[PDB]
């Protein structure tokens, strides 16, 4: 019958919506992490790539001054949440390399249980309906 | 309310139209009746119309000056010293409470008969 | 009937892309309005990418100049893709709604 | 928190219980609340007419809240005789010799049908002449 | 004719709601400008202090940051007085004139 | 009249959602100052620690960044447990004074 | 360029995909212009651009 | 009448939201725009040589040395490298703060518009 | 109630799913690839060439400039040869999921 087919259209495409809140939280997460790594693995310190180099600060989105680097070896990373630590390359590095590997999975583990999540609110809410 | 026999004609002409509160004072015995049609909008730079009020920096200079067109109007109005403004065209929120500054309670919205009316309850022509 | 929203589809999809051209047509003529200040007083660049490679003033005036007017040609035939989208599918309104009627 | 309410205005009014105490509730009662109200001498009804809210207020008196705080006497009304009676499958709690008799309540009994219609305006008629 | 004069003060409403919203932006500011002040002089451990207003931090001693960071707080406290006095002005301009509309419609 | 008891009901219900901005809004906080104060008492701490916001870095040690971390923990589940019984307080008051009212 | 939907296929979005690809038909028509000259014209005939798809002023 | 009034109030309500909406785009754009001017008025003034920490990329600070302020970086046209120096660096940014509030000028008595129609269509389904 | 249309179902969905990550593949490797092109084409080895790594620079040959995208584009490209590889592989069960209809 198709009136059985008509009720479980509509409670299978509501259900979708409330899998796109969890995702995009999931997609928020992973080019943040990625801007991490690809340009601190490409420098890899001022020590690491050999003295003194080039730079154009970022003062603000637009306003960009010219100068010379010349640095001490520490990285002052940002943690958030009134608290900064100076850093070095090796604490970085392999942090971040962690958070790169789980922001991938932690979108793609998901995508698939959310898919079935979904498949178990729309097969609930019918079985119920034909019964009373 | 009331009744009707005790009621008479009066002079001039009654007013039921808009004015139906004490706007204006509660009695008056000498003050006289002043009909605006005059520009009484104010003036936003030194003798120059700029933007209005919606700034800080807007707020300082030009509110100086915004008064200033008025005090010269209602020193005018002073001198056949009424106790009773109304005014119909050119009328602002700041020109008629100065003059609550200027002890003249003021009154706007009314229509146009009205004052064609008061104009003739006092058989005055309308200042322009 | 998709054959309604379809022409609509494929006209906005290209309206979108034409708005960024806007407020990039109006920073072509702000750098237009700072090239001309430059005389030999500050030297430019060009940022292409991951490489910020060197220009100069009558190379920056000439590439802001094409890129002004790579704008204009995406403009005109949106002209001509506004009046045939609207045009198509007024027509389709008419014989597609009485398909789904009988 | 609407329980524990009922409790300081049982006090508040009688100070006893051999002095009443009715509430009137336009909405139904909790049937628990129903049995703890029972033993400290009050009558709790339930469900009642929105028609009969404004006239209660009128001759025996009683004023609308969604609290039940501490109130004097003077607040509320009086009714002389309170008794609930029974015809039908509704019970029909008899109500009075009021603060102020001035509604008298004329009860036709009926087989609910247009006949009790026809003696409606019958006696409605038999008033206004 | 009387419906024009309706919807000038109506328009006048909606520019109290700008004026009312600006004044609790300049309040906050003002204190929290003031807070940061109090957190460094709270410590006399170093006269190292950064300061920035973009994800740039330049290195300067901590004192002459003091004073900047008094005038801070300064031109936000000098801001509530010409919003609220506006704020009062555009209020006092539109409810006064309420007393002329609804009065005089209703007669 | 009944037109007071479920008009009142809307009432209450429009200030559960004018409770619903604040408490999440700072419930959103306390799960940042969760993952800070772990990650940092993992790492070295013996090198000194900053505090860096939006505009201004102070120059810090660990003793000082140390305590706050956990002190603005533990305000924010407070605050959210407490404008959740002002905000319901509320509601309790707005239908008492509509049926004392049109009565 | 070929058209579908614009005649500058782009899913433009970016300053760079607009700039690589549209010096490029700059450059074929350099080549095809300067064929006319060298073979000898002066007055040419150019039909309508809804007689073709699109010509490049 | 009055069913063509209630679809119509409901068009205006969006009308005002999208274009209000536009508002608040733009703001962000010039808000950086005075966050630029106010970077580089510390800029000058300090001198060449002090410590910065400048974002190496998100949430990872390198520091460094400062040299030259007089010369510094404008990002205006699609995206291109401008060489200014610091005194038009200001113009140019105040020159944008006036030109955002332009766009947001053109759209506001329109923004408006489209809110007092919307209570003139409130007040003739109640008159 | 059938367990091989709900292998069915998710055996199209797979199918959707991987040729959109070859096409936005492609993309990054044309975007690459022409932004080699335009950077050597202009100014060579004159002085110092400056390369981007976020915000600070180094100075070197025009060659090594494109390495660094070179290499990304040779990354890219093994992706693109392996989600090819998986886009065959959802097709040979598509073939075979008619007959399970039938079996079970």
């Amino acid at each position: 019958v198709l009136k059985k087919l008509d009720e479980q259209y509509q409670k299978y495409k509501f259900m979708e919506l409330n899998l796109a809140q969890k995702k995009r939280r999931l997609k928020g997460q992973i080019p943040e992490i990625k801007q991490t790594l690809e340009i601190l693995k490409y420098m890899q310190k001022k020590k690491e790539s050999t003295n003194s180099m080039e730079t154009r600060f970022l003062l603000a989105d637009n306003l960009y001054c010219k100068a010379s680097v010349p640095p001490t070896d520490k990285m002052c990373l940002w943690l958030g949440a009134n608290v900064m630590l100076e850093y070095d390359i090796d604490e970085a590095q392999a942090l971040l390399e962690k958070n790169l590997s789980t922001a991938t999975k932690n979108l793609d583990s998901l995508e698939e249980d959310l898919d079935f999540l979904r498949d178990q609110f729309t097969t609930t809410e019918v079985n119920m309906a034909r019964v009373y | 309310g009331g009744i009707i026999e005790d009621s008479c004609v009066l002079r001039g002409v009654m007013i039921n139209k808009d004015v139906t509160h004490p706007r204006m004072r509660r009695y008056i015995k000498n003050p006289r009746i002043v009909l605006l049609d005059s520009s009484l909008e104010y003036k936003k730079g030194e003798s120059q119309t700029d933007i209005e009020i919606t700034r800080e920096e807007d707020f300082t200079r030009i509110l100086q000056m915004e008064e200033e067109y008025i005090q010269q109007l209602c020193e005018d109005i002073i001198q056949l010293k009424p106790d009773v403004v109304i005014t119909e065209k050119g009328i602002s929120d700041l020109a008629q409470h100065y003059l609550m500054r200027a002890n003249i309670t003021a009154i706007r919205r009314v229509r146009k008969t009205d004052n064609n009316r008061i104009a003739r309850a006092c058989g005055a022509r309308i200042v322009s | 009937v998709e054959k309604y929203q379809q022409l609509q589809k494929d006209l906005s999809k290209s309206m979108s892309g034409r708005q960024k051209l806007e407020a990039q047509l109006t920073e072509n003529n702000i750098v237009k309005e700072e090239l001309a200040l430059l005389d030999g007083s500050n030297v430019v660049f060009k940022l292409l990418g991951p490489v910020l490679v060197k220009q100069e003033l009558g190379e920056a005036r000439a590439t802001v100049g094409k890129r002004l007017d790579y704008i204009t040609a995406e403009i005109k035939r949106y002209e001509s893709q506004l009046r045939d989208l609207e045009r198509q599918s007024e027509q389709q309104r008419e014989t597609l709604a009485q398909l789904q009627q009988e | 928190d609407r329980v524990k309410k009922i409790i300081e205005l049982k006090r508040k009014v009688c100070g006893d219980s051999d002095k009443g105490f009715v509430v009137i509730n336009q909405k139904g009662i909790d049937p628990f609340s129903l049995d703890a109200l029972s033993k400290e001498g009050i009558v709790a009804l339930r469900r009642a007419k929105r028609r009969n809210m404004e006239r209660l207020t009128l001759a025996c008196g009683g004023v609308a809240l969604n609290s039940f705080d501490d109130l004097s006497p003077d607040c509320l009304g009086h009714a002389g005789l309170v008794y609930e009676y029974t015809l039908g499958e509704e019970k029909f709690t008899f109500i009075e010799k009021c603060n102020n008799p001035r509604s008298v309540t004329l009860l036709i009994k009926g087989p609910n049908k247009h006949t009790l219609t026809q003696i409606k305006d019958a006696v409605r008629d038999g008033l206004r002449a | 004719a009387f419906t024009e004069l309706q919807a000038k003060v109506i328009d006048t409403q909606q520019k109290v709601k700008l004026a009312d919203i600006q004044i609790e932006q300049l309040n906050r500011t003002k204190k929290h400008a003031h807070l940061t002040d109090t957190e460094i002089m709270t410590l006399v451990d170093e006269t190292n202090m950064y300061e920035g207003v973009g994800r740039m931090f330049i290195l300067q001693s901590k004192e002459a940051i003091h004073s900047q960071l008094l005038e801070k707080q300064k031109i936000a406290e000098e801001k509530i007085k010409e919003l609220e006095q506006k704020k009062s002005y555009l209020e006092r301009s539109v409810k006064e004139a309420e007393d002329n509309i609804r009065e005089m419609l209703m007669a | 009249s009944a037109e007071q008891v479920i008009a009142g009901f809307n009432r209450l219900r429009q200030e559960q959602r004018g409770l619903a901005s604040k408490a999440a809004e700072l419930e959103m906080e306390l799960n940042e100052h969760s993952l800070v104060i772990d990650t940092l008492k993992e790492v070295d701490e013996t090198r000194k620690c900053y505090r860096m916001v939006g505009g201004v870095l102070v120059e810090r040690t660990v003793k000082e960044v140390l305590p706050a971390l956990e002190n603005n923990k533990e305000q924010i589940q407070k605050i959210i447990e407490t404008l959740t019984q002002q905000l319901q307080a509320k509601g309790k008051e707005l239908n008492e004074f509509r049926e004392k009212h049109n009565i | 360029a070929p058209k579908t939907d614009m005649d500058n296929q782009i899913v433009v979005s970016d300053y760079a995909q607009m700039d690589r690809v549209l010096r490029e038909e700059r450059a074929y028509i350099l080549n095809l212009v300067k064929q006319i000259k060298k073979t000898g014209c002066n007055v040419l005939l150019i039909q309508k651009s809804i007689l073709r798809d699109a010509l490049s002023d | 009448n009055l069913p063509q009034l209630e679809m119509l109030k409901n068009q205006l309500d969006q009308e005002v939201e999208f274009l209000s909406t536009s508002i608040a785009q733009l703001k962000v754009v010039q808000t950086k725009y005075v966050e630029a001017k106010d970077c580089l008025n510390v800029l000058n003034k300090s001198n060449e040589g002090k410590e910065l920490l400048v974002p190496l990329t998100s949430s990872m600070y390198v520091p460094g040395k400062l040299h030259d302020v007089e010369h510094v970086l404008i990002d205006v046209g699609t995206g291109y490298y401008v060489e200014k120096t610091a005194e038009d660096a200001k113009d140019f940014f105040k020159r944008k703060i006036d030109f955002l509030t332009k766009q947001m000028e053109k759209i506001q008595p329109a923004l408006q518009e489209k809110h007092a129609m919307k209570q003139a269509v409130m007040e003739m389904m109640s008159q | 109630d059938q367990q091989k249309i709900n292998k069915f179902a998710r055996n199209t969905s797979r199918i959707t799913e991987l040729k959109e990550e070859i096409e936005v593949k492609k993309k990054q490797l044309q975007n690459l690839e022409d932004a080699c092109d335009d950077i050597m084409l202009a100014d060579d080895d004159c002085l110092m060439i400056p390369y981007q790594i976020g915000d600070v620079f180094i100075s070197h040959s025009q060659e090594e400039t494109q390495e660094m995208l070179e290499e990304a584009k040779k990354n890219l490209q093994e992706e693109i040869d392996a989600l090819e590889s998986r886009v065959e592989s959802i097709q040979r069960v598509l073939a075979d999921l008619k007959v399970q209809l039938y079996a079970k």
